RNA sequence: CCUCGA
DNA sequence: GTGTCAGTAGCTGTCACGGATGC
DNA sequence: GCATCCGTGAATCGAGGGT
């Protein structure tokens, strides 16, 4: 039970308030260890 | 560098063009580095000179 | 002077207007991806700015040096990182979607463990739920419950066998 | 009139008479009305959800 | 700029429009449109009506129009852009990872050019590519030619995840696929009762 | 996305 | 480290409809 | 002020096979 569903423009402060960190590096994972690279698109 | 949300620029009608009274094609030239745009002009200093 | 620093910017903008569009076509054939060709052009002209020897002699074709730098950049992209990953896209058809099994077998075991747990003493039940459900060490449970080290070892030793009694009495498969 | 209804907008004939009901009793001018026919495709997108 | 630069200030790209929105009185431009609406020619009134529909929205709601220009882009969680392994040892990934990856490469290149003091032509011509890359992440194909993948196939964008029969709304929200169900061939059974 | 069934 | 020409494939064989975009 | 051109839409479920 929740009444309303509000939608709106995401302030740049909201975009940063959601993010658990910035994606600096462009790498994805390692193709040998299957470990996601740090600060990559899969940073743990 | 700041970037524009394509949903509000290219989606018809162009929401930015309606907000700033700028034509969509004129707005297209600005965003994609085809034309400069005047942000401010000191009209009073110009009058005194 | 300040005009000497601006003459270098008007020199880069000059080689942009004569070589960038032709270099983009060359990288576009070698990669096939327009977004990748733009990345090769920016990186090639960036190395031109970092090498005044190539921008010095106008009587020597700087275009040929650009095609060679772009060619070497493209073959390096064509190595290990592209080798494994570039193959498939989940959005693309022909790739099986990931699935996760149902929790039926896990839910039935959890129900039978919860029944055998209820028929235990409050001491034994509060020790197996701190060793297997909370994952603490033997000394950690001894510290919490204020009992001896061997007391936790003995309670765990019996409570496991007590549960094995109740499960084998109900026909749980070994 | 005295309403916040943007002129030219298509509003449900229940909020219009309920909003003009408060402004008429408030002293201000009630908003004007004119019946408008909308297609089923256009009316669906105009829903309040 | 070389002559009368002391008197005006101009700029290019998206950062300029960010500046145009900042030096903008929302309430003033709203009442200017209403004045045109109260007494005006329908030829030039419809164009002022529709503008008010957009401007008054930013006025009452209390949200700034600056949100239409982004300083940071969010990254979608990994399980929604998963990378799956193939039975041949190779890998298959979601299109979004390529789209996000291509934005990151150009965004990291911009930090290099700004630090290196590259010519204004490269920094400006790079920001455009960052704008075109971010335009593809949200709605690839909306402006111009779509970002082609391997095989001249237009890559799916975030907005493609919601459109049409395959989008999230119609395919995964209005109808799910359910447990406790089956299907088989039908055969007439005359002896059966109606119930 | 190839072929096919109501 | 790089240095004589050195330059996509593919493709239009859909259409009705509305309204912002543009001369 | 109007012709152009842009973007939006175009039935439901189901089987099997390749990359």
């Amino acid at each position: 039970f929740f009444d309303e569903l509000r939608i709106g423009l995401a302030t740049a402060e909201d975009i940063r308030q959601w993010s658990y960190g910035e994606v600096k590096k462009p790498e994805t994972i390692n193709y040998r260890t299957l470990k996601p690279e740090k600060d990559g698109l899969f940073c743990e | 560098a700041p970037v524009t949300h394509i949903w509000y620029f290219k989606g018809v009608p162009s929401r930015l063009g309606y907000l700033l009274d700028l034509a969509p094609k004129d707005l297209e030239k600005i965003i994609y580095f085809a034309a400069y745009v005047i942000t401010s002009v000191d009209e009073e200093m110009r009058h005194n000179e | 002077v300040s005009g000497a620093a601006a003459a270098e910017a008007a020199l880069m903008r000059a080689l942009y207007d004569e070589h960038a569009a032709v270099l983009w076509r060359y990288a576009l054939r070698l990669t096939g991806d327009a977004a990748q060709a733009e990345d090769v052009v920016q990186e090639t002209l960036l190395r031109a700015w970092q090498h005044p020897e190539v921008i010095g002699d106008t009587a020597r074709p700087a275009r040929a040096w650009l095609f060679t730098v772009a060619r070497n950049m493209i073959i390096d992209e064509r190595r290990s990182a592209r080798f494994r990953n570039v193959v498939g896209s989940t959005d693309q058809s022909g790739t099986p979607e990931q699935s996760t099994p149902d929790e039926v077998n896990a839910a039935l075991d959890r129900l039978l463990i919860a029944d055998a747990l209820a028929q235990l003493s409050a001491e034994h039940r509060a020790v197996i739920q701190r060793s297997y459900y909370r994952g603490w060490s033997t000394a950690q449970i001894a510290t919490d419950l204020g009992i001896a080290e061997g007391t936790v070892k003995s309670r765990l030793h019996y409570a496991v066998r007590a549960l094995r009694l109740t499960l084998q009495e109900l026909g749980v498969t070994r | 009139g005295s309403t916040e209804f943007l002129p030219g907008s298509l509003i449900d004939r229940a909020e219009f008479e309920a909003e003009n009901r408060r402004v008429v009793a408030e002293g201000g001018e009630p908003a004007a009305g004119r019946p408008v026919l909308m297609g089923i495709t256009k009316a669906s997108l105009a829903t309040d959800s | 700029v070389d002559r009368y630069g002391e008197y005006f200030t101009g700029a290019m790209g998206a950062e300029s429009i960010q500046k145009l929105i900042e030096n903008f009185d929302i309430d003033a431009e709203a009442e200017s449109l209403r004045d045109v609406i109260r007494n005006g020619k329908g030829q030039k009134k419809l164009r002022a009506l529709k503008r008010l529909k957009v401007v008054a929205a930013f006025q009452q709601s209390g949200n700034s129009p600056m949100g239409m220009v982004l300083d940071a882009v969010p990254v979608i969680p990994p399980e929604l852009r998963p990378m799956v392994q193939l039975d041949g040892g190779r890998f298959a990934t979601s299109d979004l990872n390529d789209l996000y990856r291509r934005v990151i490469n150009r965004n990291n290149r911009l930090k290099r050019l700004i630090d290196l003091g590259a010519p204004e032509i490269i920094v400006n011509n790079e920001k455009r590519m960052l704008q075109e890359s971010v335009d593809a992440l949200f709605d690839n194909g909306r402006r111009g030619r779509p970002v082609t993948g391997p095989g001249n196939r237009p890559l799916k964008s975030l907005s493609d995840l919601l459109k049409g029969k395959q989008g999230r709304f119609r395919q995964n929200l209005l109808g799910k696929r359910v447990d406790y169900s089956g299907r088989s061939v039908i055969v007439v059974g005359p002896q059966l009762k109606l119930h």
